[PDB]
């Protein structure tokens, strides 16, 4: 059963590090992508994609663009892009951790 | 992409 790519984010949280919480899916899996502020991101150990361990009967995946130890400089605009072959998405949040 | 991730995450790719 193919279907197109879907995201959604939500508030940024603090939960020991921080957390911009999201979920994805799509069929075929699909390619992400995050943008800084319209900048395409580069993750480093201070900001990286976490998932969480998939459901066996699903194609839904959650995660967090997550930060250990965020500084002034990650204040700023967060866009999540999701893409397959039968669908192409963006969503995008503000988040202020300091 | 994804610095945990270099082979994807189940077919999730960066």
């Amino acid at each position: 059963v193919s279907f197109p790519a879907s995201v959604q984010l939500h508030t940024a949280v603090e939960m020991h590090h921080w957390c911009i919480p999201f979920s994805v899916d799509g069929q075929p899996a699909p390619s992400l992508r995050w943008l800084f502020n319209g900048s395409v991101l580069n993750e480093t150990s201070f900001i990286f994609t976490e998932f969480l361990e998939p459901a066996a009967n699903e194609t839904v995946r959650h995660g967090c663009l997550r930060l250990n130890q965020p500084t002034h400089v990650n204040n700023g605009n967060y866009t999540l892009l999701a893409a397959n072959p039968f669908g192409q998405a963006s969503a995008s949040i503000m988040a202020a951790f300091m | 992409g994804f610095f945990l991730y270099p082979h994807g995450f189940y077919g999730i790719v960066c």
